[PDB]
């Protein structure tokens, strides 16, 4: 990383150091929580596809600066931000359950909108 | 259908006890009101204003509508409380310059056309 | 060009925006009713009250969804719905900038649950819909009337609350203060009858029963 | 002056004579509150806020959907004040 940048610019999150490890632990804990999560679901089949995908680039590309280029997402303090959020997320909805059918229809007309 | 979502009550009871502490509330708030608005109210004078507001919707028997009179009642109590009402909205409950309206069908038909 | 006066059709947006809502729909089948794209790209989901709280935070957290922004929060009566409220989020993204909306339905007194965790701008937005539209959010943090005067009384946007309101306010030397009164118009409101009774667009036309 | 059963007696019938509306004569030790006092629903509450203060505690609710009787009223209070002469 050379010498580490100072402010990411946003002062809401400072840098972190080391932030290779920080990708790999989140990305493997967020992994658990999708294998938690059924088969059949299709919110794990999308997650753990850019997850895995994500996982695979910051492991091979091992540049801070590339690696922040090849993941869009800006610097890496936010982009850990954001997959911080990703595992509270599913494991917020881990007991919401949204992959069942609908709970009911909606009540006779209730969407058209010339009245 | 008549299947309803309740606000916090189930049954008649526990809003009959919702309105129980609300009267509380009122009943120990009417007299240090009056003291600290320089009411022009008196004490039993104030308490009965409460009395006649609460038997006004005598014929509420919806629950969720039970819910609903006792939470605005709650918004109100906040509003008394904390000085964030003024002394003449206090007074508007009571009504002072609105002058007194005949009930009887003559003096309906010799004021105006009105039912 | 050929159409100077037309505005623009931008049908990669139109496109990729709906890739996203068959997306959405896939990922929270449980509480999403509906989704849509407007004709000027702008699209619009349709779900479930119960969904208020988990779809939003899924577009508020997701990776490939990344909307954290409430741009508003709006309720729109409408009397002749059985659920007459309706109640729209406004989403804007950052990472993948874009504007989003969820539109979910409620009658007066069936709550909805109040987003606010989710969001903490909706805080006063969701007062605004309570004092302004008689929606009460569940487990709201502080659910008092926000905008109205004090001791006020129903919810004006409502449609039947009439134009002018119920009672109007002015001083009284007889009790030394403002007092409220039974409305008294010096000039009646005149309700001009528009809306000429020939067909503006045929595309919307309402199908026949 | 120790607390005692005659004492609260005393003070119970004291204190419900405030009360505006009820008329003395008929009040008695078992005259119930909804029939023979004939309050409504919600003066048997106004007495409960008229108990608390004046012998000077706390009055819950659970109770005082209960306490209609001034029987009810004096050994509620008796066994709440351990009461027992
Ligand atoms: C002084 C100026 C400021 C203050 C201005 C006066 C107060 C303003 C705020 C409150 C106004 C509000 O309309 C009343 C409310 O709080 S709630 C609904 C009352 N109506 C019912 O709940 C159903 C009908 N009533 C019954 O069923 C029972 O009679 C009753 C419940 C009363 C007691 O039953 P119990 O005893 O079993």
């Amino acid at each position: 990383a050379g010498l580490l940048k100072k402010t990411t610019g946003l002062v809401g999150l400072a840098v972190c150091e080391t932030p290779h490890e920080r990708l790999k632990i989140l990305y493997t804990k967020i992994l658990d929580v999708l294998g938690q999560i059924p088969k059949n679901a299709a919110y794990r089949k999308y997650t753990e596809q850019i997850t895995n995908e994500k996982l695979g680039m910051v492991k091979a590309e091992p540049d801070v600066k590339k690696l922040e280029e090849q993941l869009q997402g800006g610097q890496i303090e936010e982009v850990i931000l954001q997959a911080e959020n990703e595992l509270s997320l599913a494991r917020k909805m881990l007991r919401w359950k949204p992959w069942e059918p609908l709970v009911e229809e909606p009540p006779a007309n209730q969407w058209k909108w010339p009245i | 259908g008549t299947s309803v979502k309740p606000i916090f009550s189930r049954d008649m009871n526990e809003a009959k006890r919702r309105v129980r502490e609300l009267y509380r509330a009122w009943y120990r708030e009417v007299p240090n009101t009056v003291h600290l608005f320089q009411l022009d109210i008196s004490v039993k004078q104030g308490r009965d204003k409460v009395r006649e507001m609460f038997m006004k919707n005598a014929h509420v028997t919806d629950p969720r509508v039970v819910d609903l009179l006792v939470i605005k009642g709650k918004m109100e109590l906040e509003e008394t409380i904390n000085v964030w009402k003024q002394r003449t909205h206090i007074m508007r409950f009571f009504h002072e310059t609105e002058a007194p309206r005949p009930t009887d069908f003559l003096s309906k038909f010799y004021v105006g056309h009105d039912p | 060009d050929t159409r100077p006066t037309i505005r623009p059709r931008n049908d990669v947006v139109h496109k990729q925006l709906s890739a996203f809502g068959q997306y959405v729909a896939e990922i929270l089948p449980k509480y999403v009713q509906q989704v849509q794209v407007s004709c000027f790209n702008e699209l619009e989901i349709f779900i479930h009250p119960d969904g208020v709280i988990p779809v939003l935070t899924f577009l508020r957290d997701h990776t490939n969804a990344q909307f954290k922004s409430l741009a508003d929060l709006t309720a729109v009566d409408v009397p002749t719905r059985q659920n007459r409220f309706e109640i729209v989020y406004n989403l804007l993204s950052l990472r993948f900038n874009s504007q989003i909306r969820v539109k979910t339905y409620t009658d007066e007194l069936t709550p909805i649950e109040s987003s606010v965790t989710v969001y903490k701008a909706a805080n006063w937005y969701e007062r605004e819909i309570w004092d302004m539209f008689g929606v009460f959010f569940a487990n709201h943090p502080d659910l008092r009337r926000i905008l109205t005067g004090y001791g006020f009384e129903g919810h004006p946007f409502r449609k039947d609350f009439p134009l002018s309101g119920y009672v109007e306010l002015r001083y009284d030397d007889e009790v030394k203060r403002v007092v409220a009164e039974p409305v008294e118009l010096a000039q009646e409101f005149r309700k001009f009858d528009l809306n000429s009774p020939w067909e503006a667009f045929p595309a919307y036309r309402q199908p026949p029963e | 002056p120790p607390l005692t059963l005659e004492a609260i007696k005393d003070r119970v019938l004291y204190v419900l004579k405030l009360y505006d509306k009820i008329d003395p004569e008929k009040l008695s030790v078992n005259s119930h509150f909804m029939k023979d006092l004939g309050l409504d629903s919600l003066d048997q509450v106004e007495i409960i806020m008229a108990m608390e203060d004046e012998f000077g505690f706390e009055i819950p609710d659970i109770d005082a959907e209960k306490l209609m009787c001034p029987q009810e009223i004096v050994d509620y209070i008796a066994d709440k004040k351990d009461v027992y002469e």
